[PDB]
């Protein structure tokens, strides 16, 4: 219900789980789309140690500067993205949430600084700029400004000033066997018929029948002597079933 | 100390459940007829999964804690159980040299770069391996030095870290108001399923003619 400033943005990290971008995708509006080192379409093939998301509100004619290799009021002193990105960032409009008449003072930006942010790095500090050559010691006036300014942000605003909700992906790889991947599938159970099935990967044909055998309330499929799959354990209902 | 094991540390191979076969694996084991250490503690080395039984009605052993270093620098586990349930924890940590009202853990100092966490007489074996990134643990609870028996290991639990282990040690829980220590081989086994699927037996095919 509140996202985060971009001088302070927000990051959260996400475990090893199940990736359903199918989600987000499907979602169909959803502003600027652009994916950089892996491609939009296959991230359900491809998987990665942890993904970060940093959320924040910016202006409109703003998004432009989230990308590799740009600069600006944002990409300096505010978010920076390294020119070897390989997540994706994603933006859409909130006017109708983020806005309100007689201005929305509560987002904040950075507009001077000593120098250039690094790459994914955060400064949250207050402290006054000194443009000149004079000591200011911690009070404004000529000279000295206070380096946060904020958007007032207003429903009769154009396209370009205007609040837009950024989300950015990025994704790890750096040396973990199993991590956080994309998922899998489901279908009805037959029984009684020559069929094609796949068992949590188990994949075989036979028919399929009810079974009076008791597993261990571990053990997933049984076997003969010679070696050959001859019952499963469905795995939702976890009932034990021959395969003839 | 120094004892023998008889038939002590068999466990399920895998899933897949299965009757009266006779059946034939090779895997990491530990040998029938060993010389298993003895404490009545330091750290040890891991080299290759690890057997460990211990006894007693109260709970003096309260978990493990394993890795390369045992320290910062480098990642390790840590299995832990107060009075509560058992905390797996995986972060950088600082580990008291010696760790271990009813106040207590002086165990570690830190707790830094969290990758994975989760929280909730007797004769409590545990069989502990670290393959592909996944640390594997088997383990059974037998009530009444070691006796003589055979009783096979269920698996528990399976851990995606990825983390490299070369030490491991122990935990106990003071006096303010027994364990051994099996290494496992490359050996091959013949163990004996019972018609529910159990193993019930086991042939050593390493021992004698
Ligand atoms: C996988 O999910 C399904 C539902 O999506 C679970 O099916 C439930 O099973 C219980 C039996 O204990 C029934 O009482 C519920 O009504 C079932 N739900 C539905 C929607 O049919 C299934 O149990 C889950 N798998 C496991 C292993 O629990
Ligand atoms: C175990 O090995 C040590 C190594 O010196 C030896 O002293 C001891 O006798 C051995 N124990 C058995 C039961 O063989
Ligand atoms: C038991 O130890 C864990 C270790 O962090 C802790 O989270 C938990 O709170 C402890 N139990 C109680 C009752 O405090
Ligand atoms: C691990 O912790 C140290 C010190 O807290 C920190 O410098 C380092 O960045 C952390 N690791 C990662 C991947 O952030
Ligand atoms: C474990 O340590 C070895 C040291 O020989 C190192 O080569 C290896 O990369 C480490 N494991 C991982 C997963 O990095
Ligand atoms: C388990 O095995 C015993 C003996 O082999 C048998 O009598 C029993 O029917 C089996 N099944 C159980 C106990 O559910």
């Amino acid at each position: 219900t509140r996202f985060a400033s971009v001088y302070a943005w927000n990051r959260k990290r996400i475990s090893n789980c199940v990736a359903d971008y199918s989600v987000l995708y499907n979602f169909a509006p959803f502003f600027a789309f652009k994916c950089y080192g892996v491609s939009p379409t296959k991230l359900n093939d491809l998987c990665f140690t942890n993904v970060y998301a940093d959320s924040f509100v910016i202006r409109g004619n703003e998004v432009s500067q989230i990308a590799p290799g740009q600069t600006g009021n944002i990409a300096d002193y505010n978010y920076k993205l390294p020119d070897d990105f390989t997540g994706c960032v994603i933006a859409w409009n909130s006017n109708k949430l983020d806005s309100k008449v007689s201005g929305n003072y509560n987002y904040l930006y950075r507009l001077f600084r000593k120098s250039k942010l690094k790459p994914f790095e955060r400064d949250i500090s207050t402290e006054i700029y000194q443009a000149g050559n004079k000591p200011c010691n911690g009070v404004a006036g000529f000279n000295c400004y206070f380096p946060l300014q904020s958007y007032g942000f207003r429903p009769t605003y154009g396209v370009g000033h205007q609040p837009y909700r950024v989300v950015v992906l990025s994704f790890e790889l750096l040396h973990a066997p199993a991590t956080v991947c994309g998922p899998k599938k489901s279908t009805n159970l037959v029984k009684n018929k020559c069929v094609n099935f796949n068992f949590n990967g188990l994949t075989g044909t036979g028919v399929l029948t009810e079974s009076n055998k008791k597993f261990l309330p571990f053990q997933q499929f049984g076997r003969d002597i010679a070696d050959t799959t001859d019952a499963v354990r469905d795995p939702q209902t976890l009932e034990i079933l021959d395969i003839t | 100390s120094y004892t023998n094991s008889f038939t002590r540390g068999v466990y399920y191979p895998d899933k897949v459940f299965r009757s009266s076969v006779l059946h034939s694996t090779q895997d990491l084991f530990l040998p029938f007829f060993s010389n298993v250490t003895w404490f009545h503690n330091p750290v040890l080395p891991f080299n290759d999964g690890v057997y460990f039984a211990s006894t007693e009605k109260s709970n003096i052993i309260r978990g493990w804690i394993f890795g390369t270093t045992l320290d910062s620098k480098t990642q390790s586990l840590l299995i832990v159980n107060n009075a509560t349930n058992v905390v797996i924890k995986v972060c950088e940590f600082q580990f008291c040299n010696d760790p271990f009202m009813e106040s207590e853990l002086r165990v570690y100092s830190s707790a830094n770069n969290c990758t994975f966490e989760y929280v909730s007489k007797n004769l409590r074996e545990f069989v502990f391996k670290n393959i592909d990134g996944y640390f594997k643990i088997y383990s059974k609870h037998t009530p009444v030095d070691l006796p003589q028996g055979f009783s096979a290991l269920e698996p528990l639990v399976d851990l995606p870290i990825g983390i490299n282990i070369t030490r491991f040690q122990t935990l106990l829980a003071l006096h303010r108001s027994a364990y051994y220590v099996g290494y496992l081989q490359p050996r091959t086994f013949l163990l004996k399923y019972n018609e529910n699927g159990t193993i019930t037996d086991a042939v050593d095919c390493a021992l004698d003619p």
